[PDB]
């Protein structure tokens, strides 16, 4: 319906580029305007969206579309069962930043991360980060360049500074939590009182 | 006496706040020979902790008042034999701690994790006899805590993960030993420095069940060595 | 051993936050027949509080317990015999401080402020024991504990000030005794609003070392009263 609308306003827009998306996920959990939408941002269009996201800017006509094709893949998808570990690297700036250990904060653009480490080294050494979550959507099935095998968190979505540390090396070292998880998450019931730890 | 049965006792005697009850009822579980589950092993340890901490912080009390009022021999015959009393306390919960660990947990360990554990809790209960012993005593509690610990160690440094929550606990427990036992800010920075260098080293390697246990040791073994390192 | 030597032991038991050393310190000292001083008397009772405060904590939590959880018979039954353990216990405490008030502290109480405050801690350790008694033995329990505080609020009204500590606090416990024990509000209230009138009539009777003790726990039976009629 509003699907259709924006399924042929993808094509009408970028052509083959959109195009070549359709029936790259036949699992089918979402519809061919979101898989033509996360495919254009994850093969090349997140440099210029997210460029205008995290700017503040007015998106162009082409930037709305992807925007509102992957926020209506974000609303079906949810959340999922299992908590997921995935990995990301930047090289000289990163959303987490400016938000201290223990605070919670967020990217304005959309959070691209790797279910391989040695992947995420390979985009970034400046802040190398170990996320947990489960409202991330894979998208490996649509676009997977470097098997990069990506696992994309919403934009604005709020992830806890669970640890940034800095390594010898002068990387900074992260753990992100997605907020929505609770205190409880991370914690192996009665583990850390067990462990007896010499601190008051 | 059933298994299930000390169990539900030892977990009712956690929420009421009766360790020396919760203690009891996990002591006899071990005495039964059985190898205890992961939620078995940490009701024993919570249980223990509790024990042995109460007597830990009433002895660091009376011990503060001894120093505080050096005055009348008679008051301090009243302090000596009250901090006496809550060291032969001390003394009596280690030993039996230290007894479930080498007749029973230690020889049934099967996995490296558990056994990691088990030698950490060793190296724990000597040490906690260390802060109360002098003399020759002491030099063997110290002595028997540092090895507990070592042996510890060598095996969850080949066994397992730099951000294994036993591993890092262990890393923590072990340095501070150094800082408040053996007086070496320079051992005990080393430990702690090592330990969290190569934890950030593999992020990668965090449990998805344990991660915010592992990211805590973390932050305990860094502000340690902020804290150590740091000149007003 | 001697009176000096249990005492220290009692307060350093205190610093070391062991009350049942503490308590046992005092058991003695009372045992010995000699009347308490101001001191002796406050550490008896600190001692106590926290002796028996412990085991009627651990009773409202596992009594919370076997309610939300009603489904092995076993698990009931652990939960069970787990708080007849403490209510044994509770059972035992409040007898010993029981027996220390009839056989040596209310005997040798000379001045009233002294025979009001042992009786209306004959009233508090018979209301511990109605919260954990049940059926004949509850009766027995409550009427002791309402005519224990009966005792000391005769004596407080005629001997006592409206404002003073341990006539407000008797007033504070007898009132919640009438609210929780025999679940009257209206006579809880009769009880905390008399006592609340009469002492800001009479607010020229606070002392200037002792004024802070008497409108704290003013405060607690003003606090009370707007709670209860809400
Ligand atoms: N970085 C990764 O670890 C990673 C992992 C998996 C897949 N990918 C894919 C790789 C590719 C692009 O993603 P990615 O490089 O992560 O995009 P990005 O837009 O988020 O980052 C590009 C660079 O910009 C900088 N930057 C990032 N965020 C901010 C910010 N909030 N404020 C200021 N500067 C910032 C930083 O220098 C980063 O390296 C898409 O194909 C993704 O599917 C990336």
């Amino acid at each position: 319906g509003a699907d259709k609308a924006l399924a042929d306003g993808l094509v009408k827009r970028f052509g083959a580029d959109a195009e070549k998306y359709l029936g790259r996920q036949p699992g089918g959990i979402h519809s061919d305007a979101e898989v033509m939408a996360l495919g254009l941002y994850t093969g090349i269009h997140y440099a210029d969206l997210n460029r205008a996201l995290r700017q503040g800017q007015e998106l162009d006509a082409g930037q709305k579309l992807i925007d509102q094709g992957m926020s209506a893949a974000f609303e079906k998808s949810g959340q999922a069962e299992q908590v997921v570990k995935t990995f990301r690297g930047t090289r000289g700036g990163d959303a987490f930043n400016a938000v201290e250990e223990g605070k919670v904060g967020h990217d304005d653009g959309y959070l691209s991360t790797s279910l391989n480490p040695g992947v995420a080294r390979s985009f970034g050494q400046g802040t190398i980060s170990t996320v947990f979550g489960r409202s991330g959507i894979d998208v490996s099935g649509i676009s997977n360049y470097k098997n990069a095998k990506a696992i994309l968190y919403n934009k604005e979505t709020d992830m806890r500074v669970l640890l940034s540390a800095s390594d010898e090396q002068g990387v900074t070292r992260r753990v992100l939590e997605e907020a929505a998880l609770g205190e409880l998450s991370g914690h192996s019931q009665g583990l850390l009182d067990a462990l007896d730890l010499a601190s008051k | 006496m059933d298994k299930s049965e000390l169990v539900q006792k030892a977990k009712l005697a956690e929420q009421a706040e009766r360790y020396d009850d919760m203690a009891a009822a996990m002591k006899a579980v071990t005495e039964q020979g059985h190898e205890l589950s992961n939620e078995e092993r940490n009701l024993l340890s919570v249980a223990y902790k509790n024990v042995v901490g109460a007597r830990r912080s009433s002895w660091r009390v009376i011990s503060s008042i001894e120093q505080k009022t050096e005055r009348n021999e008679k008051k301090q015959q009243m302090g000596k034999e009250y901090r006496e009393k809550i060291e032969a306390e001390l003394q009596d919960i280690c030993n039996d701690v230290l007894e479930l660990l080498d007749k029973y947990l230690i020889p049934n360990a099967t996995q490296p994790e558990s056994k990691v554990f088990y030698l950490k809790m060793k190296g724990d209960y000597f040490r906690y006899l260390s802060e109360v012993a002098s003399g020759d005593n002491k030099q063997t509690t110290v002595s028997n805590s540092q090895q507990a610990y070592q042996e510890a160690f060598e095996i969850s440094k080949k066994e397992m993960q730099p951000t294994h929550p036993i591993r890092l606990g262990l890393a923590l427990n072990f340095s501070v030993f150094y800082y408040e036992i053996l007086n070496s800010p320079e051992k005990a920075c080393s430990l702690a420095k090592t330990a969290f260098d190569e934890a950030i080293a593999e992020l990668d390697t965090l449990n998805e069940e344990s991660y915010k246990d592992s990211t805590l040791i973390m932050q305990l073994l860094r502000d340690n060595l902020t804290l150590w390192t740091s000149e007003n």
